[PDB]
């Protein structure tokens, strides 16, 4: 098995377009992913609030969707509740709330996509490990 | 006006609020005028226990207990609304608050009774044409006694209701009847009784204080037993304040 | 047969704690010069 | 000579069939403190709420337990670490649901035992003696203060501190490895190195000089009788030995000194054991064992296991499983 | 060794506790001769590093056993008096704790486990309140043995929905 | 006496078959699966998630030899039981009180 | 005689859809929109003799009501069980990942 | 009867501790 | 410590043995019956 | 948040799910955690009344800070690997990380304890040296005997 | 408890036996001439 263009390819947007990742741009996901989210999100769950993981199906059924780039760019910047209802950033990290959380200072666009592409294609390697929890460990 | 640090470890926190003896007075109530209890306190002293006669048609009664689980037994930041009824009567609501406390005490000769404690969903009524809460007014009424242990809880093979095996895995060929109702887990909900009799009120802050005593099952063990019957009485405290 | 439960015991016990005495006592007396 | 004099002459007498001495002046009140209170309640004592959530663990022997089971309970979690004398407590009943057995005990032992290593000292010195046997015992003691002492103090409760019993002991092991991963420490590695070895030299050191004992005796005694107390030759044939020993490996891994053999012999086992003491000791501040989950990696990035995920795999099955009613959030953070 | 717990309950057979006095006494036995040995020794040399005053060849015991006997006597009640019985009880108890040790595991070879007592099953399967250390740790084994299986006996294909496998609140 | 062969069915129809307990398990969980080794069926721990209760999957069981057979079970409880002895593979009727039998398995004179 | 419950309430609609009456909140995850916002009015505003009288909450916007109308089919309604609904257990009934 | 067993066991064993300290045979030096 | 001049050796023949031991085990021939019950 | 009444959310084992006493009365968090009320904190000690933890304050007046701080903290919680896997036990390797606390005092109990042994060892020497025995017993001087016999 | 019935009878003899045996061989000693 190998990480090849086809896993690194994910969906860009709604609309059907994807975009394929290099491997460089793999490893800078999995090293910002660490950086900035890991604290809460290792392994794809959510360890301050459990009931929502980083699985893609989840992300697809989110409001608005967050299974592609543009969907978790977006998050990044302007974090909300799952039904697009509230505004989460003032407890959530994001570029939005930099002030308060501050590794989120120095991140860039090509960052925040790196970070997308990671948060894609991980579970396109792990499968179900991926928000998994400790059962699938 | 005593800070946390003038209080922790001394037992303070598990008092109700007393009234002075010059609290005598009567608080008016405008039947025009909602209104709310922001604050009930209780404060149990003592713990009765109807002993268990073995003729079965013998006059029972209630015995004292020592208290085993120290200083964690009062009811507190309780606050609900206070209706104004068509009679005049007012009633009692419970909302929410710290309602409920697990409370273990010991019976002479080591058996030790756990119980919950509570008045969770108190309904509780005075006597009709209320015009003033004073030293004369009573609270009666009924409350829920849910489970001691809730759904989820596992006993110490693991067996349990919500979750947790459902037989007896260390006996894998034993006969299941004899243990079914170790096996099978119940939740018990049942109706508590209480009274509250105002002894001291500030008819100008709406403050009152007064005895209460309660009466409740105690626990069964998710249905692996009988519940005893608790008699539990005690001091209250309640700051009525216009809604 | 429901018999009583610590006869076995009892039994067992009233034969070899006076048996013992006397073996002790017979072997050491062997045991002396002469 | 006054009283006082006299008083000390005896406390400090090498004459007395037990050495007293101002170590045993603590020592021996608080060891029979903790015997006596430990005798009872492993007899006799009620349930013990030990995780502080109402649920009564039995350990005592007329309260349905065998020696394998039963044990003195530590005290509530409710209590954490909190000083829970008799005397804080409204009864004896109360005080004997919140486990204050566990805590009498444990303090009036560990008091007692480090007087007992300071005793160990002082009659040295009272003999004439070099003073290092003190320091040997150091080991098991700095153990003892380990899982009776430092474990509760690192993790808030003496609830976490090791049960007086055989069952809970096993309890405190098993639910150590899940929360430390002990097993992959090198501290407690150098504990079993400690131990094992131990037991290695001393098989091998009772050997050699017993296979070199001088001939005393005929074949109808026990060679035994050839050594007599406070003879001043040696009993056995250390030259002998040696040359066994030397050949069996080579001549430059075996001791021809006895004094160089038998520092060996008193130091392998004390450092390995020191390094069991510290690592139960760190482990309390939950720097733990070493982590390698997931650490093996194919090039799409599927995880490898090792026999490291395995043993991840049992400690989740300790971790989930223990002290099923206690937590309510899901991180197991003490 | 986390199997034979999961699995066998191995901590609680008695033939594994012989071994573990064996070998825990063993060390034991180890450290308290090496430092009895080392703190009884007689001044053969003026040095303050004692080792160089010993040579293979002396005929006199290098340590005082009537000294060590003195002061073992006053600390612990009892002593080694006899050298000969010293060394051979060396000998005796690891090897001893180590065969015990084998014993049991032939047991285990064939599942025959110390793996409960009957009379605390019966008292707990009646009685939800009665609860033990022998109970708790079988709860343990119990997760041990679900959570590890899979993985472990990957002949076996385990699949263990998760709504099945055995776990505490929360955790 | 043999009680005769048990087969499960789900609700559907489908033959359902009981995963046996291997010696190494002194306990072992109730999963039941199709003729291709998919999980159909099982008696869950936490029941909040479950999604292949017997109550769900409306698993039956039917008798075919031994004194059961001819007959089916339908009652969950029952159904349960039964696939709980499943787990150790042919199903017996067993006098226990002559002995006063504890229900925990002992070793033949092979084993002794 | 003796029942689990929750076993038995498993082979009602419970065991098949978010029962509006019962099931924990964690459920209004499943499907798009509920949660968390409509997830608490709902079970805040329970219980409900039947699931259409989901849409009679006060307060509710057009977009909150055409959301639970599209989400209808994945409701059902079963009487309220204590086990279930104690202890706080329809916001945390214990369970996490 | 079990309890008893193992508090008589154990009593016999501190009562031997007993005589193995205070009434051992002394040691003599040769 | 002076050795007390009090002692004495203690002693049973063999047929005080055998007495003896015929003597215990035909009185638990009869009162074993009466043990069991 | 999400509508709960944590104030009379009974747990699976009685005590409060988040809220019970400590045995004084106070109240305090629910949980393993009941051991920890001692705590005190400045992002914790705003919700904290005279009695304890105060409901009223709970419900109404928890800032958004506090929430930040309360997140970053139980995430950061001094439990970790000796390479630095963060986390409890069995956590999966991806975060570099062992609390400061964590090494400054396992160091320092190591430290201490090997400073302990090293005072039983120089005192004891100490002694036998000023009294003139540290090298060994005097073979035709063993105090020993000249002491009568202890039976 | 449900405990095992020749257990106490299996402890009475499993310490009776073998102290006798050691008790007997031991007063034996004694009481051979010195
Ligand atoms: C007979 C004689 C008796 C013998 C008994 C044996 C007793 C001692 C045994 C020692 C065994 C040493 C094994 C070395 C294994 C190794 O390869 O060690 C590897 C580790 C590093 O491991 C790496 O650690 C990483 C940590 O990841 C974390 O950090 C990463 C970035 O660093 C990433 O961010 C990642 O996402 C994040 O999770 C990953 O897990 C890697 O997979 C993993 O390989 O080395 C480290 O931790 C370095 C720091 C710790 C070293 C400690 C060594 C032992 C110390 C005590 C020795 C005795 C002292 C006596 C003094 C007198
Ligand atoms: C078998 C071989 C060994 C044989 C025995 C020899 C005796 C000594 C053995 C020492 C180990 C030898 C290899 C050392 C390599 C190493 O360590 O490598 C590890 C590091 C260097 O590697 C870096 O190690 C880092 C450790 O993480 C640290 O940095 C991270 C990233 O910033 C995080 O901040 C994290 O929170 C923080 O802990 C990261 O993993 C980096 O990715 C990685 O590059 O060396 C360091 O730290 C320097 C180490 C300083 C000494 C430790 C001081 C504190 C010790 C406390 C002791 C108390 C109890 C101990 C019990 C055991
Ligand atoms: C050697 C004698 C001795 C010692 C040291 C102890 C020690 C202890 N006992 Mg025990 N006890 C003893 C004999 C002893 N006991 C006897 C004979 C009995 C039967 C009567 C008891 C009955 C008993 C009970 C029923 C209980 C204890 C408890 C305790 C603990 C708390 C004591 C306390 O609060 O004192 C505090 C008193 C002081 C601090 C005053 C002394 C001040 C001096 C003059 C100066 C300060 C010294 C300094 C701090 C350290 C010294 C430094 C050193 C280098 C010189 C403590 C471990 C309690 C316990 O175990 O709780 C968990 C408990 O409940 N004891
Ligand atoms: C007070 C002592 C102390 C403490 C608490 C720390 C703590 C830390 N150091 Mg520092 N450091 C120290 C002393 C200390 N160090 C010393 C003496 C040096 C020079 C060697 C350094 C040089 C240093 C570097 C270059 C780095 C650190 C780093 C770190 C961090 C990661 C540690 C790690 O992974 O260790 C790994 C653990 C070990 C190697 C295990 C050590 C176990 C020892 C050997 C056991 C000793 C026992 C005892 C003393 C032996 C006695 C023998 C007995 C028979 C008596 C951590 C915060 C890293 C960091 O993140 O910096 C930002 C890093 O890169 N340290
Ligand atoms: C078919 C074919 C090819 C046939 C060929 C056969 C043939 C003739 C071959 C010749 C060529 C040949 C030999 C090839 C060899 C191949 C080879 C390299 C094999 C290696 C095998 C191997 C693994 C060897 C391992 C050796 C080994 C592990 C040794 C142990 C090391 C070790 C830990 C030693 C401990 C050392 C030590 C400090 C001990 C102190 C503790 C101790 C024992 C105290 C006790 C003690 C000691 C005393 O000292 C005295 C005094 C007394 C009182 C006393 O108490
Ligand atoms: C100097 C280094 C010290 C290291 C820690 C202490 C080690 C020795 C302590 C054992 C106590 C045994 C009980 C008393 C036993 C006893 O009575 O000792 C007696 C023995 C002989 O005493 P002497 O009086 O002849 O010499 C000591 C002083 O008086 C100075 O001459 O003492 C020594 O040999 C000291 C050795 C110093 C050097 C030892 C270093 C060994 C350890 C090296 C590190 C290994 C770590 C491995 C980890 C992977
Ligand atoms: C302040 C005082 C503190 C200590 C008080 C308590 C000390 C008790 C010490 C044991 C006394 C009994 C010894 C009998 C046996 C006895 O009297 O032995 C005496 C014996 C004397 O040896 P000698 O070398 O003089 O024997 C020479 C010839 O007789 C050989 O045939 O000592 C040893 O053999 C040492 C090894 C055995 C050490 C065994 C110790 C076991 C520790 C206890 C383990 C069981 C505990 C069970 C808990 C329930
Ligand atoms: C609290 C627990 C206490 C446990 C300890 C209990 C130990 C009690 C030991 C008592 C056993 C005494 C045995 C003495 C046995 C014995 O030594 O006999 C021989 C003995 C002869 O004594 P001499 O003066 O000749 O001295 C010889 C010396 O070697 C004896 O020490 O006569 C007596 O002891 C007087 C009474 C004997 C009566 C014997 C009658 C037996 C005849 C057969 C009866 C059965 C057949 C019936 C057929 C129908
Ligand atoms: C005579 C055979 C007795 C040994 C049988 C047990 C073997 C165990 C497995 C092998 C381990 C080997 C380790 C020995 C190491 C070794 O090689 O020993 C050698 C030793 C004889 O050696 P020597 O001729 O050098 O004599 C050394 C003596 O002078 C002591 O210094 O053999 C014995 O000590 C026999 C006594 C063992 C007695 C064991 C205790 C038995 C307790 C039984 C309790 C049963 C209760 C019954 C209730 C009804
Ligand atoms: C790091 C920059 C980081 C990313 C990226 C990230 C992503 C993320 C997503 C996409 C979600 C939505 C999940 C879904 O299924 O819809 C989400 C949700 C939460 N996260 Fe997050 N997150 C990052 C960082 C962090 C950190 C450091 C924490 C812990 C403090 C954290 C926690 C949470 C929480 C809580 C949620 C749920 C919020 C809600 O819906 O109420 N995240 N994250
Ligand atoms: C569970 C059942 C328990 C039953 C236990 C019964 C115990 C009975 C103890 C018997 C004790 C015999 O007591 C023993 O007597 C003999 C003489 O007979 C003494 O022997 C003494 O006198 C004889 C004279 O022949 C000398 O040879 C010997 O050298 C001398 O020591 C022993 O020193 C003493 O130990
Ligand atoms: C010498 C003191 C021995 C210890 C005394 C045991 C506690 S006293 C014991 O307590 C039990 C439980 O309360 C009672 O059921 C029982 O009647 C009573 O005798
Ligand atoms: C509601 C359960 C009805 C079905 C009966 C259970 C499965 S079979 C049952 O199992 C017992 C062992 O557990 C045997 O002792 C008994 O002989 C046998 O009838
Ligand atoms: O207490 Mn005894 O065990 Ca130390 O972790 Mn947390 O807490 Mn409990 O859980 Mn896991
Ligand atoms: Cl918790």
């Amino acid at each position: 098995a190998e990480l090849t263009p086809e896993v690194l390819t994910v969906p860009l947007n709604s609309e059907g377009k994807t975009i394929t990742l290099t491997e460089k741009q793999y490893l800078e996901g999995k090293r910002l992913f660490q950086y900035a989210c890991a604290s809460c999100h290792v392994g794809g769950i959510t360890k301050t609030n459990p009931s929502l993981d980083l699985r893609t199906e989840t992300l697809a059924l989110a409001t608005p969707p967050r299974d592609n780039i543009e969907g978790l760019v977006d998050y990044m910047k302007n974090p909300t509740t799952y039904d697009g209802e509230q505004e989460i950033a003032e407890v959530h990290p994001s570029l939005r709330s930099a002030d308060i959380f501050p590794k989120m200072r120095n991140l860039t666009e090509k960052d925040l996509v790196a970070i997308a592409g990671h948060i894609l294609v991980e579970p396109k390697i792990l499968g179900d490990k991926w928000g998994g929890g400790k059962v699938y460990y | 006006t005593l800070t946390y640090d003038d209080i922790v470890g001394t037992g303070l926190a598990n008092k109700c609020p007393t009234l002075d003896d010059t609290a005598r007075g009567a608080y008016p109530i405008d039947s025009s005028q909602t209104y709310r209890i922001a604050r009930l306190c209780l404060q149990p002293t003592t713990f009765l226990v109807k002993e268990e006669p073995k003729n079965k048609r013998q006059e029972a009664e209630f015995v004292p207990t020592k208290l085993v689980t120290r200083e964690t037994t009062s009811l507190d930041q309780i606050q609900g609304e206070l209706k104004v009824n068509s009679d005049g009567s007012l009633t009692f609501v419970e909302e929410d608050g710290i309602d409920f406390q697990p409370v273990t005490v010991q019976m002479a000769g080591g058996e030790r009774i756990p119980l919950l404690f509570t008045v969770k969903n108190l309904v509780a009524s005075t006597q009709p044409n209320v015009t003033s809460i004073t030293t004369s007014t009573d609270f009666k009424g009924e409350f829920n006694v849910p489970s001691y242990r809730t759904a989820n809880f596992l006993d110490p093979k693991g067996r349990g209701l919500a979750s947790g095996y459902d037989s007896a895995i260390a006996l894998p060929q034993a006969k299941e009847e004899e243990l079914a109702r170790a096996n099978v887990k119940r939740f018990s909900l049942t109706k508590g009784q209480i009274s509250l009799n105002v002894a001291k009120v500030d008819g100008r802050t709406g403050e009152i204080a007064g005895t209460f005593e309660s009466e409740q099952l105690s626990d069964d063990d998710m249905g692996a037993h009988e519940p005893h019957e608790v008699k539990i009485q005690g001091v209250f405290y309640a700051s009525i304040e216009p809604a | 047969m429901e018999v009583n439960q610590l006869g076995l015991i009892a039994t067992a016990l009233f034969v070899l704690v006076p048996s013992v005495f006397l073996i002790i006592l017979y072997v050491q007396t062997e045991s002396q010069q002469k | 000579a006054n009283l006082w004099e006299r008083f000390c002459n005896w406390v400090t007498s090498t004459d007395n069939r037990l050495y007293v001495g101002w170590f045993g002046v603590i020592m021996i009140p608080t060891l029979l403190a903790a015997t006596i209170c430990f005798v009872i309640a492993f007899i006799a004592a009620p349930p013990v709420d030990i995780d502080g959530i109402r649920e009564p663990v039995s350990g005592s022997l007329l309260y349905g337990n065998n020696i394998i089971t039963g044990a003195v309970v530590p005290s509530s979690n409710a209590i954490g670490l909190h000083f829970y004398p008799i005397w804080e407590a409204a009864s004896l009943d109360e005080w004997l649901y919140n486990g204050g057995p566990y805590q009498l005990i444990i303090f009036h032992f560990l008091l007692g035992a480090s007087c007992y290593m300071g005793r160990q000292w002082e009659l040295s010195y009272r003999l004439g003696m070099r003073p290092w046997i003190c320091v040997a015992y150091s080991a098991p003691l700095a153990s003892a203060f380990a899982v009776f002492l430092i474990y509760p103090i690192g993790q808030g409760s003496f609830s976490d501190g090791m049960p007086l019993g055989i069952s809970g002991t096993f309890n405190f092991m098993i639910v150590f490895q899940a929360e430390h991963n002990i097993l992959m420490h090198p501290f407690h590695q150098l504990g079993v190195a400690g131990v094992f070895g131990g037991a290695l030299f001393c098989a091998m050191h009772g050997s050699l000089v017993t296979s070199s004992l001088i001939r005393e005796t005929t074949e109808t005694e026990s060679a035994n009788y050839g050594y007599k107390f406070g003879q001043e030759e040696e009993t056995y044939n250390i030259v002998a030995a040696h040359g066994y020993f030397g050949r069996l490996i080579f001549q430059y891994a075996s001791f021809n000194n006895s004094r160089s053999l038998h520092f060996f012999l008193a130091a392998w086992p004390v450092v390995g054991v020191w390094f069991a003491a510290l690592g139960i000791s760190t482990m309390a501040f939950n720097l733990n064992g070493f982590n390698f989950n997931h650490s093996v990696i194919d090039a799409k990035g599927n995880v490898i296991n090792t026999w490291a995920d395995i043993i991840n795999r049992a400690n989740l099955g300790m971790e989930v499983m223990h002290e099923r009613n206690a937590h309510n959030f899901p991180l197991d953070l003490a | 060794l986390l199997f034979f717990q999961g699995f066998h309950n191995w901590t609680l057979n008695p033939f594994h506790m012989m071994g573990v006095a064996g070998v825990l006494g063993g060390a034991l036995l180890c450290a308290i001769h090496g430092a009895t040995v080392e703190n009884t020794l007689f001044q053969d040399g003026e040095g303050a590093s004692t080792f160089r005053a010993f040579n293979p060849t002396q005929a006199e015991e290098t340590y005082s056993m009537v000294t060590a006997n003195r002061f073992w006597s006053q600390i612990f009640g009892i002593a080694f008096s006899n050298k000969r019985w010293l060394h051979f009880f060396m000998l005796f108890v690891p090897v001893t704790g180590l065969w015990m040790s084998a014993i049991g595991v032939v047991g285990l070879a064939l599942n025959l486990r110390s793996y409960d007592f009957i009379s605390q099953e019966i008292r707990a399967a009646e009685d939800p309140e009665f609860e033990t250390f022998y109970t708790k740790n079988l709860l343990l084994n119990e997760g041990i043995r679900a959570w590890m299986a899979p993985q472990d006996q990957p002949h076996e294909n385990f699949v263990f929905p998760e709504e099945v496998l055995p776990r505490g609140n929360a955790l | 006496a043999w009680k005769g062969h048990a087969v499960f069915r789900n609700k559907e129809g489908e033959e359902l078959f009981v995963r046996r307990m291997p010696a190494f398990f002194e306990s072992f969980p109730v999963i039941l699966t199709d003729k291709n080794g998919v999980v159909k069926a099982d008696i869950p721990f936490r029941r909040a998630e479950s999604k292949y209760s017997f109550e769900q999957q409306g698993v039956t069981v039917s008798f075919y030899g031994g004194e059961l057979n001819g007959q089916t079970f339908t009652d969950p409880p029952t159904v349960k039981s039964y696939a709980r002895k499943a787990i150790f593979g042919e199903i017996f009727e067993f006098d226990t009180e002559t002995l006063n039998s504890d229900g925990i398995f002992r070793t033949s004179p092979r084993g002794w | 005689e003796l029942v689990n419950v929750v076993d038995e309430k498993l082979g009602t609609a419970y065991g098949e859809k978010i029962d509006l009456n019962n099931t924990n909140i964690a459920a209004f995850i499943q499907y798009r929109g509920l949660y968390p916002t409509l997830a608490k009015l709902i079970v805040k505003n329970a219980p409900y003799e039947s699931v259409e009288d989901v849409l009679n909450i006060p307060g509710l916007t057009e977009r909150q009501k055409q959301i639970l109308r599209e989400n209808l089919e994945h409701f059902t309604v079963t009487e309220v069980e204590t086990a279930l609904v104690e202890g706080g257990d329809r916001y945390n009934n214990g369970l996490y990942k | 009867m079990e309890t008893i067993t193992y508090v008589f066991i154990f009593a016999c064993i501190i009562a031997l501790f007993f005589f193995a300290i205070f009434f051992r045979e002394p040691p003599r030096i040769t | 410590m002076e050795p007390n001049p009090n002692r004495q050796p203690v002693e049973l023949n063999r047929t005080s043995l055998y007495l003896g031991l015929l003597l215990i085990l035909v009185l638990a021939l009869l009162f074993s019956s009466y043990f069991f019950n | 948040k999400l509508g709960a009444n944590v104030g009379s959310a009974q747990g699976p084992t009685g005590l409060g799910k988040y809220l019970m006493r400590s045995p004084t009365g106070e109240i305090i968090f629910g949980g393993e955690t009941m051991r920890f009320w001692d705590f005190r904190g400045p992002w914790l000690e705003p919700l904290r009344g005279p009695n304890g933890l105060d409901l009223n304050k709970i419900k109404n007046d928890i800032q958004p800070w506090q929430e930040r701080r309360a997140a970053e903290y139980m995430t950061h919680a001094p439990l970790g690997s000796l390479n630095s896997v963060g986390g409890v036990a069995t956590e999966i390797n991806s975060v570099n990380f062992v609390s400061p606390r964590s090494w400054l005092a396992t160091s320092h109990f190591v430290l201490a304890f090997f400073f302990l042994v090293g005072h039983l060892w120089h005192a004891g020497r100490a002694r036998a040296a000023a009294a003139g025995f540290e090298k060994g017993i005097d073979r035709e001087s063993e105090p020993v005997l000249s002491m009568p016999s202890l039976d």
